[PDB]
RNA sequence: GGACUUUUACUUUGAAAAAAUUAGAGUGUUCAAAGCAGGCGUAUUGCUCGAAUAUAUUAGCAUGGAAUAAUAGAAUAGGACG
RNA sequence: GGAUAGUGGCCUACCAUGGUUUCAACGGGUAACGGGGAAUAAGGGUUCGAUUCCGGAGAGGGAGCCUGAGAAACGGCUACCACAUCCAAGGAAGGCAGCAGGCGCGCAAAUUACCCAAUCCUAAUUCAGGGAGGUAGUGACAAUAAAUAACGAUACAGGGCCCAUUCGGGUCUUGUAAUUGGAAUGAGUACAAUGUAAAUACCUUAACGAGGAACAAUUGGAGGGCAAGUCUGGUGCCAGCAGCCGCGGUAAUUCCAGCUCCAAUAGCGUAUAUUAAAGUUGUUGCAGUUAAAAAGCUCGUAGUUGAACUUUGGGCCCGGUUGGCCG
């Protein structure tokens, strides 16, 4: 089986340059459990069609609905 | 708009189609190299053609052309590598007169066989298609590979496979292996 | 001599003339006026697929003698009405009308072949399904 | 010519050929195998001759 | 197409890369610089295709982005800069020194120079032009101007510029004899003296050539790059000295040092 | 000694000339279609050959040729050479 | 002169009457984006090129324009035209020839999947983003490799060279098996590790996985062309077959079937186009008294074509290459 090698010159030197999809078959980094493409895009969409803060656009929002 | 992977294929349907006399010759051909079908001839009537083409071009040429001497010895030399071309025919003139079974001969399934582990090219078939062979630490299970001059000296059974050591089959093992569990306890 | 210009000059009167002779040559003709395209019933396409309107009893030619099982069909991308030959034995009870049909040639480019008449399109497929299928039980005529 | 013709006889023949089930037998082996089949057969051992040779006769002239 | 392009089809590069043909459908396209792009060679094909220091196009950065590679002394960190010929590259963090040369083919071989000589190049000039409040100034094949020149230095002639103040240091007029380096053309790789120029009024003068080994060969005068005088470079020429031989004298020379 | 055809066609050899494709050199993808790889070793801090070559028949440009085929020139001499 | 970034009848004033054409202008057609290239292999040619690269153009049709270095930009705006969505009926909003996906069209073309790990691009930028791009799914478009069995035992026939007077017979090696023998292997199934961004397949490998109703090869054909049946049964100018010649009207070698056989074979047939065959477009290279075809005849322009002659010959120099010979 040939494959292929690295030898860093200390840990947290092959921490720094190492690919994180390596560390973290290492058990040398933490997996990010993070949202699929596709609810990230969507959210990107969603804030897109706000301008500001958007706790400006709540109150506008709940103001209407308690008279 | 990636780069188009090339290819090209490897046999010529003959120009026509029944003809009992070439019919003949070639099924002669498939029994004793021991073929499976009229595709592995049509393959090799085919790499022919260019070669004697390719010495066709190369021969009208004036001699001491520069590019004659460098693509025929190139030709030549890789003819030779594998034992389609003898020792001392190593002139484009002897090229011409190639004919198919010099390389069909070469073969690795006609090689098992040439030299005792077979007995049978029907038998080398199996065998090689089977893991049953080594061209030194490689096994090469196909039929078609094409031995050279310096690996013809090297030909022989698996490190692997009970006819090179290490375990008999599987076969074997459930044999041994009834009259055991049975005759025995 | 030879009838022909033979000049090192005469390049035009060659290339010319010869475009103006390809025209006593049909294919090529066939292929400039663009005839399969306007003419033929196919669009110069391959195939073509039609509902059938009618069953037909076409007599053969001479010196032969039967009746020749075929079927008027109207082509959905023309509205063309085109007479196509149901092929193999009792076939003609696998098509219907009203059914829908797959056409295609006659291999004889065109012109009619053997002995039926003004029959040059042979029926492949009818109701989505082959008949050298349907013919052989393989597949069943789908129940419309 | 006459297009109106009788559609009565639609497929007369196949309808009326007395249905035969075919008669089994061992599969004939595939690939490789049946062509050194035909290479021993057809010359190798040489069955029946004529000064030509003869692949498929049925029951010969005797 | 509305504006400038950016992006590069791996097909359409420049061939002396060597890039492979599979692998992805873009090349690396060398950013606007001191060289024209098909004449060029990115940090990042230097840098893992010709030295094999990097693997990622991520690791290239990772790389220059540590400002660990000098392009003629100063540090140069986008990933896809565009060196070429006469240029140095230091990679100090090892004790490395390069001068982007050409091959025997027309490739961008990998020459190391020493510690000392990376302190100066050349430059073959462009231009010599009368700038403004009456300054002079010559134009370098790797865009570098430099203001009050030698009167004597004209088109063509090469300039010994140093590499941490600019600054001409003698140089080599273009007359027959002088030691010549072809820089593109059927000839890219080559070099020999002069023997002839052959002007033609209205466009193109060509430059008969011959080497050293009486082969004489023909480019255009804008190929031809002087370095200096007949047997003595003013810099160190790559193995083979770009004599170019034949496909038969190469095959030779082959198998011969084959074996043993 | 540099420039130099009265005005051309033709013919030689070069130059500028994308890659892929094609032809074709090397390489044992296990074979092959491919790919442009790779190969050797103290394989514990290494070494090393490569990634050729040919093709473009139009036109343009540069160049060696003057056979074949065109073209100009002195006739009221409004001629050449210095 | 104006206008443009700039040249320019680009536009405008004024002035002349010029400019292209049988060496095909102008107009028409194209089921016409151009090229790199593709198919066909004596040569010359013929046909093709929407489509991995380059250039061009367009973003439902047109025009106009804001911004900016760059756009006459459409995942920008403005209008008219053709569509057409939401609505509380006052109004508001959309341009998939991006990626998927749907309707329509049809002979005719796949998933509303995963990721930026690679390739490269962009920004203020190692870091963000990228339906570029990569990854899997569907996928007999084409292309490569090539399992579907191998070897023995025995009983007869004998290829049996003989010995040899005869059911006398040496002795391997063909062929035959409702006879048996153990060997082998992956197609699969699956611990694992490998692979991957993660998963998947390939490669590697425990445990498994070969005896006929299986791990059971198909497609077409058997008159000629053209390779292979004058066998059997059915039909009777019917049904049908048949590219072409033809088969069928009771002994059908051609339909319908059984059996056997042939050809290619994980592939084989059909239709449509095209190339070769075609020296049946003929430059190479055809034909024209009678098979298709010399204008009734002469003149004549454009076109093509066009007698001969001009430094020929003699004599040197220099440095090259294959063969004599020989080691």
């Amino acid at each position: 089986s040939v494959g292929f090698g690295l030898v860093y010159n200390s840990v947290a030197e092959a921490k720094k340059f190492e690919p994180t999809y390596r560390l973290v078959r290492y058990g040398l980094a933490e997996k990010v459990e993070k949202a699929s493409r596709q609810q990230r895009k969507q959210k990107k969409n969603r804030d897109k069609k706000i301008f500001g803060t958007g706790k400006r656009l709540a109150k506008k929002v709940a103001r209407r609905n308690a008279d | 708009p990636r780069a188009p992977r090339t290819y090209s294929k490897t046999y010529s349907t003959p120009k026509r189609p029944y003809e009992s006399s070439r019919l003949d010759a070639e099924l002669k051909l498939a029994g004793e190299f021991g073929l499976k079908n009229k595709k592995e001839i049509y393959r090799i009537s085919f790499q022919l053609s260019k070669i004697r083409r390719a010495a066709r071009d190369l021969l009208t040429r004036d001699e001491k052309d520069p590019k004659r001497l460098f693509e025929g010895n190139a030709l030549i030399r890789r003819l030779v590598r594998v034992g389609v071309l003898s020792e001392d025919k190593k002139k484009l003139d002897y090229v011409l007169a190639l004919k198919v079974e010099d390389f069909l001969e070469r073969r690795l399934q006609t090689q098992v066989y040439k030299l005792g582990l077979a007995k049978s090219v029907h038998h080398a078939r199996v065998l090689i298609t089977q893991r049953h062979i080594a061209v030194g630490k490689q096994i090469v299970n196909i039929p078609s590979f094409m031995v050279r001059l310096d690996s013809e000296k090297h030909i022989d059974f698996a490190p692997t496979s009970p006819f090179g050591g290490a375990r008999p089959g599987r076969v074997a093992r459930r044999n041994a292996a009834r009259k055991a569990e049975a005759s025995g306890e | 001599g030879k009838g022909k210009p033979r000049g090192l000059n005469s390049a035009r009167k060659l290339r010319v003339h010869r475009r103006n002779n390809r025209w006593a040559e049909n294919n090529y003709k066939k292929r400039l006026l663009g005839t399969a395209f306007k003419s033929s019933p196919f669009g110069g396409s391959s195939h073509a697929k039609g509902i059938v309107l009618e069953k037909l009893g076409i007599e053969s030619k001479q010196p032969n003698s039967a009746i020749r099982k075929c079927v008027r069909v109207q082509l959905i991308k023309n509205g063309k009405k085109v007479t196509a030959f149901v092929p193999n034995d009792g076939c003609l009870n696998f098509v219907d009308e009203n059914d829908e049909v797959l056409l295609a040639g006659f291999g004889r480019k065109g012109k009619a072949k053997g002995d039926i008449p003004g029959v040059r399109f042979k029926v492949v497929k009818v109701s989505g399904v082959s008949l050298l299928a349907l013919w052989k039980e393989k597949k069943e005529k789908p129940r419309s | 010519a006459k297009v109106h013709g009788s559609l009565a006889r639609a497929g007369k023949v196949k309808s009326q050929t007395p249905k035969v089930e075919k008669t089994e037998k061992p599969k004939k082996p595939k690939g490789r195998a049946y062509k050194r089949l035909l290479y021993t057969r057809r010359f190798v051992n040489v069955t029946l001759v004529n000064g030509k040779r003869r692949m498929n006769p049925g029951p010969s002239v005797q | 197409a509305r504006g400038p392009k950016k992006h590069l089809k791996r097909l359409a590069a420049p061939h002396h890369w060597l890039l492979d043909k599979l692998s992805g459908c873009y090349a690396p396209r060398p950013s606007a610089g001191p060289h024209k792009l098909r004449e060029s060679l990115p940090l990042i094909v230097f840098l893992r295709n010709r030295l094999k220091y990097a693997l990622n196009g991520r690791e290239v950065k990772a790389i220059l982005m540590q400002r660990h590679v000098k392009v003629d002394g100063k540090v140069r960190t986008d990933t896809t800069y565009p060196a070429g010929f006469m240029d140095v590259i230091t990679l100090d963090a090892t004790n490395e020194n390069f001068r982007l040369v050409y091959d025997v083919k027309g490739r961008f071989a990998v020459h190391r120079i020493t510690d000392e000589e990376a302190s100066y190049k050349l430059g073959k000039v462009k231009k010599v032009q009368l700038g403004k409040k009456g300054v002079p100034y010559v134009v370098t094949h790797d865009g570098r101007t430099i203001r009050y020149p030698d009167p004597n230095i004209k088109v063509n002639d090469t300039v010994k510029i140093d590499l941490a103040s600019g600054k001409i240091t003698d140089f080599i007029k273009f007359d027959a004899g002088k030691l010549v380096y072809v820089t593109g053309g059927r000839n890219l790789g080559r070099i020999g003296t002069i023997v002839h120029k052959e002007r033609h009024d209205g466009g193109f003068d060509l430059v008969h050539i011959k080497d050293s080994l009486d082969n004489t060969f023909v480019t255009r005068l804008n190929n031809v790059f002087v370095i200096g005088e007949q047997g003595k470079p003013y810099i160190s020429l790559p193995k083979g000295k770009g004599i170019k031989l034949s496909i038969a004298e190469e095959r030779d020379r082959r198998r011969a040092q084959q074996g043993l």
